[PDB]
RNA sequence: UGCCAGCCACCGCGGUCAUACGAUUAACCCAAAUUAAUAGAUCCACGGCGUAAAGAGUGUUUAAGAAAAAAAAUCACAAUAGAGUUAAAUUAUAACUAAGCUGUAAAAAGCCCUAGUUAAAAUAAAAUAACCCACGAAAGUGACUCUAAUAAUCCUGACACACGAUAGCUAGGACCCAAACUGGGAUUAGAUACCCCACUAUGCCUAGCCCUAAACCCAAAUAGUUACAUAACAAAACUAUUCGCCAGAGUACUACUCGCAACUGCCUAAAACUCAAAGGACUUGGCGGUGCUUCACAUCCACCUAGAGGAGCCUGUUCUAUAAUCGAUAAACCCCGAUAGACCUUACCAACCCUUGCCAAUUCAGCCUAUAUACCGCCAUCUUCAGCAAACCCUAAAAAGGAACAAUAGUAAGCACAAUCAUAGCACAUAAAAACGUUAGGUCAAGGUGUAGCUUAUGGGUUGGAAAGAAAUGGGCUACA
């Protein structure tokens, strides 16, 4: 027979070592497949504990400076005139022009929020972009 | 479950208290007759100081109170 | 709940006859007459002799061919001689199986006073129709 | 529990053994009462014969007297040793049979 | 779910997104090990038990000369083969999850008994999903259409590919001789 | 030998077939020693304290100790102690009005100086907000307002100090309502209870005691960590510093001590003796005058028909009577073994008789003699119930369990049910069938047997004799027109 402990330690492990103890007579395909290439951690069993106290995790959130802009374009107009598309990988929407006409104007050397959004706005204005204006 | 542990001491006190009812006054003979032992050996106590300390008499002004049959 | 005439369910292990394994409400419906004569029937007279009879035969054949009895035994009766057939299991050396044969019908004939004849067909292991 | 508890408090000492029926000696020396009979405790019933004796230590106590058919007469004298009889209720004493006024219970041969 | 924490890169307002990085490096492995097991003539099973995909991995499995369970899993299947498949028979060599769960939300049982049987096991993590038992893991998203044929048709091509080339190779060791 | 005589260190053995007794027969092991007894050596806890024995009712400090950095912010507002105040309801007591009013499962007693309405102080208690979770050391604290006011630059700490729900005790007030006690009323075999009705100590205030709670979140304080890790169950597992507590179960919130405004009290708290256990959590059953759904189809209720219990008689039990069978005897006995006793049957009693006394042979026959709790046979019964069971497979362990169909660990031939047969074509109906077990259910008197007994007799024959009714009852038959 074998070892059907899953919890014991990885295939890789009771197998080789069964073959080892000479009780498996016929070395199997993966294993030396595996024995070649490895993958990157054993697969050997681990109990999911939950997490007590003042463990939390290590995922980083996700944030970019073009969201505190964005923050503040959605704060002004909503979403874009344009709506969205998820398939088209290149699509560009309202807001992203707004972004960059904000870059280069924050490049342009201006502190002043008020001047910073607002001269972007025209920059947008004359692209023929229809800003709503929603309080 | 823990009841019939708890069974047992009801029980237990039940059958005191009910004896203790009886046998009241029974009780309180033996209660009072040792309290007349225990000012006694009190007493003794001191007397053994005297006699110990070469006094004859106490010393003077001493009627050694009466702590245990105190009452009222 | 009926005992009569039946076989028991065992672990599952146990060999069953065909017979065997057949029970009493059964007869005329799967199972056959392990004898057959005229006695029974509606006009007929001496019912009881032929079952005196079979029943002896039964004991006899039981007794005169030991260990070597496979099925339990098929009398016929056909105008006044006996068809008897056996099926019996073959242990003994086929010189002493006609020893008996000889034997028994002789002595039948001569008992029941009246030809009697003999079939044995010989079978290698008890058939077994359930369970095993 | 804690070091300086288990300071405080020194470590265990096994305490001294209380003194059964035979008062720590191997056997005793005793005078008969009163030969009598007792029932057993429940799931086994019988009826035992005892004794009741004195010991040279002036106490009275109630023994047992081991296998089948004796003479005890008052005012024998008997020996008696400390095995606890498992049938009977507060039986702590046997009485050891061969010696003084009991003889080796008798063989039918 | 907590053993997923390594392979995530990180949180965009509340949705978690896999390394993709770490997505190659996995799966490139993964498909590599595929080959090389269907290369040396072996049983490849994918599973599934996700519905909307159901046909696909069948329709992907029948094409590649491989077999797919897509269906209610019988429970002593792998553990107890003899019994419930036939007199004596063969094992999958190498089973494949495009999901690592049960509608349930439970792990699928057959993880625990490849693993059980000493069977490799490679297979598509999710976020929710737990890796630990799977020998080669693919981190990545299981549930939007473009994955899972994605993943189907590159599983599929690397047998293909396995496949040919032993034929090839036998042809040659023919000639040789 | 038959729960007797007796044996055992612990569990236990003896109730008719004892490897446990007593004695043989074989063995085992020690061996000039061998057993028994009694003392030792050895033997708890560097383990624990939610459910098992064990975190004290609460805080502070002394004694004694332990120590990197951060470690006082605010009530989401109900600590405490004062002083003042009242919205709802209730009650006195008047004015009318009607005879009832109260009260239960149903009533009774009770009150008509009652009831409804309209007025109205005191006393007591604080709807909603509260699906909130604050304040206090804990007990506790939630109507309103104002006064005073919530220790410690914050580690642990007592037998010291100060508090400590209810109930209770002492003195004085209060008294709407509630209410131990008690008296009526029902219920009941009884009812010193549950239900009803009154009414009291008492809950209320002021002052003084008493110091107990399932004072329990059964989870000690102060810093930490979520690493390692599932006995079970419950509130998941652990470090470090401390103090407090636990050495089988009863006995025992007990006996004696000590101290206390207690003197049927509180606190502290043993031993003799008895037992081989006592405990915690779980597992399948079974059970439940628990809860919920769904049924009963001759079936519980409601319903329909025809009868039993009364009468005469038949016949079976049970009792008395007899010298004079046995067996059945809740459902699952009682026109039952009997589809069958004048002799016979026949097993019974009374007298007489016969001893290889049916057979081919046998120190052998023959036995309706004791074991149905040794049995095979045949059956009853749950049951017109759906389950039983090998072979496997799974379960951070398994005593056992193992399904969900947009399916979550089950697969499995077998025996049951179902299906088919029979009731002369269908169909339904009826018949049959109906496992595994259960009731040590029935039967050694159908027959056969294990164990025991009888052998000039518990064996075998001949002749007679039994089966009477004071009653009591089961089932029938025939009536009452
Ligand atoms: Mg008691
Ligand atoms: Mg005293
Ligand atoms: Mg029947
Ligand atoms: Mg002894
Ligand atoms: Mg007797
Ligand atoms: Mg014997
Ligand atoms: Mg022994
Ligand atoms: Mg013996
Ligand atoms: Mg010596
Ligand atoms: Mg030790
Ligand atoms: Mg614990
Ligand atoms: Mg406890
Ligand atoms: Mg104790
Ligand atoms: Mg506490
Ligand atoms: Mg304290
Ligand atoms: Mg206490
Ligand atoms: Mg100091
Ligand atoms: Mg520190
Ligand atoms: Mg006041
Ligand atoms: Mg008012
Ligand atoms: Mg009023
Ligand atoms: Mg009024
Ligand atoms: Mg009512
Ligand atoms: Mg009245
Ligand atoms: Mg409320
Ligand atoms: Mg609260
Ligand atoms: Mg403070
Ligand atoms: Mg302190
Ligand atoms: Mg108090
Ligand atoms: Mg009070
Ligand atoms: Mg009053
Ligand atoms: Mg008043
Ligand atoms: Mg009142
Ligand atoms: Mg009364
Ligand atoms: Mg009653
Ligand atoms: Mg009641
Ligand atoms: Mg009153
Ligand atoms: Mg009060
Ligand atoms: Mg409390
Ligand atoms: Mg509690
Ligand atoms: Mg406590
Ligand atoms: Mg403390
Ligand atoms: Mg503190
Ligand atoms: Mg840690
Ligand atoms: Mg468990
Ligand atoms: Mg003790
Ligand atoms: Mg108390
Ligand atoms: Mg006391
Ligand atoms: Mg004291
Ligand atoms: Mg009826
Ligand atoms: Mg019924
Ligand atoms: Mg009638
Ligand atoms: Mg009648
Ligand atoms: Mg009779
Ligand atoms: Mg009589
Ligand atoms: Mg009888
Ligand atoms: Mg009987
Ligand atoms: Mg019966
Ligand atoms: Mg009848
Ligand atoms: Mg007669
Ligand atoms: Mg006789
Ligand atoms: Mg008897
Ligand atoms: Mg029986
Ligand atoms: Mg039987
Ligand atoms: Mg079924
Ligand atoms: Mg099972
Ligand atoms: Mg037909
Ligand atoms: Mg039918
Ligand atoms: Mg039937
Ligand atoms: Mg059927
Ligand atoms: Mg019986
Ligand atoms: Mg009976
Ligand atoms: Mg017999
Ligand atoms: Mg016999
Ligand atoms: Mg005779
Ligand atoms: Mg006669
Ligand atoms: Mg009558
Ligand atoms: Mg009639």
């Amino acid at each position: 027979a074998g070892s059907r402990l899953e919890t014991v330690g990885s295939i890789f492990s009771r197998t080789r070592d069964l073959i080892r103890a000479g009780v498996l007579k016929e070395k199997p395909l993966w294993l030396d497949i595996y024995n070649a290439f490895p993958p990157l951690r054993e697969p050997v069993f681990r109990r999911p504990r939950l997490r007590y106290g003042k463990a939390k995790a290590a995922v980083q959130d996700i944030f970019y400076h073009e969201d505190r802009i964005r923050a503040k374009f959605y704060s002004a107009y909503g979403s874009g005139p344009k709506a969205f598309d998820l398939f088209n990988p290149n699509f560009k929407s309202t807001c992203q022009r707004f972004v960059e006409k904000y870059i280069e104007l924050q490049r342009l050397g201006e502190t002043d929020e008020e001047k910073l959004f607002v001269e972007a706005g025209k920059a947008l204005l004359a692209e023929g972009v229809t800003l709503r204006r929603v309080g | 479950k823990n009841i019939l542990k708890i069974r047992r001491r009801k029980m237990n006190h039940h059958k005191y208290r009910k004896l203790v009812k009886r046998t009241r006054f029974l009780r309180r003979k033996v209660r009072e007759g040792r309290l007349r032992q225990k000012q006694v050996k009190f007493e003794r106590d001191l007397k053994r100081i005297w006699q110990k300390a070469g006094l004859k008499e106490a010393p003077a002004g001493w009627q050694t109170p009466k702590i245990y049959l105190k009452n009222q | 709940k009926n005992r009569a005439a039946r076989v028991r369910v065992s672990k599952g292990d146990k060999p069953v006859t065909y017979e065997e394994a057949h029970a009493p409400h059964y007869i005329a419906h799967r199972k056959g007459w392990l004898s057959l004569h005229t006695g029974n029937l509606d006009g007929e007279d001496h019912a009881a002799e032929r079952t005196v009879e079979d029943v002896f035969l039964r004991k006899f054949m039981l007794g005169t061919f030991p260990g070597c009895l496979a099925d339990q035994l098929v009398l016929k009766r056909r105008a006044n001689q006996l068809e008897i057939c056996a099926l019996v299991l073959r242990q003994l050396p086929p010189h002493k199986f006609y020893f008996l044969v000889g034997y028994s019908e002789t002595l039948l004939s001569h008992f029941y006073k009246c030809p009697v004849h003999l079939h044995l067909q010989t079978v290698p292991s008890k058939v077994v129709y359930k369970y095993i | 529990a804690t070091l300086n508890q288990m300071h405080r408090l020194g470590p265990p000492k096994h305490p001294p053994g209380k003194m059964g029926p035979t008062a720590g000696r191997p056997q005793l020396k005793g005078v008969v009462l009163r030969t009598f009979i007792r029932k057993p405790k429940k799931p086994n019933s019988a009826n035992r014969k005892c004794c009741r004796v004195r010991l040279s230590t002036g106490r009275e106590a109630v023994c047992f007297i081991p296998g089948e058919g004796h003479s005890l007469q008052e005012h024998h004298v008997v020996l008696v040793q400390g095995g606890r009889t498992q049938d009977l209720p507060g039986v702590k004493l046997t009485v050891v049979r061969g010696k003084y006024d009991c003889g080796h219970v008798q063989k039918k041969k | 779910h907590r053993f997923m924490e390594p392979y995530l890169f990180g949180s965009r307002l509340g949705q978690d997104i896999i390394d993709l990085e770490q997505t190659a490096a996995h799966l490139q492995l993964a498909l590599n090990f595929t080959a090389h097991v269907a290369y040396r003539e072996g049983i490849i099973l994918f599973v599934s038990r996700h519905r909307q995909f159901a046909h696909l991995i069948e329709t992907t499995a029948r094409d590649c000369g491989e077999y797919a369970h897509t269906r209610y899993f019988k429970g002593g299947l792998l553990t107890n083969a003899p019994l419930l498949l036939g007199p004596g028979v063969r094992l999958p060599d190498l089973i494949i999850f495009l999901h690592t769960l049960n509608n349930v939300f439970e792990p699928h049982v057959a993880v625990r008994d490849a693993a059980k049987m000493n069977i490799p096991t490679v297979g598509i993590v999710d976020t929710n999903c737990n890796p630990a038992l799977i020998t080669y893991p693919v981190p990545g998203n299981d549930d939007s259409p473009p994955a899972v044929r994605l993943f189907c048709r590159l599983f599929q091509v690397a047998i293909s590919r396995a496949k040919e080339k032993r034929r090839q190779v036998e042809a040659l060791y023919r000639l040789q001789g």
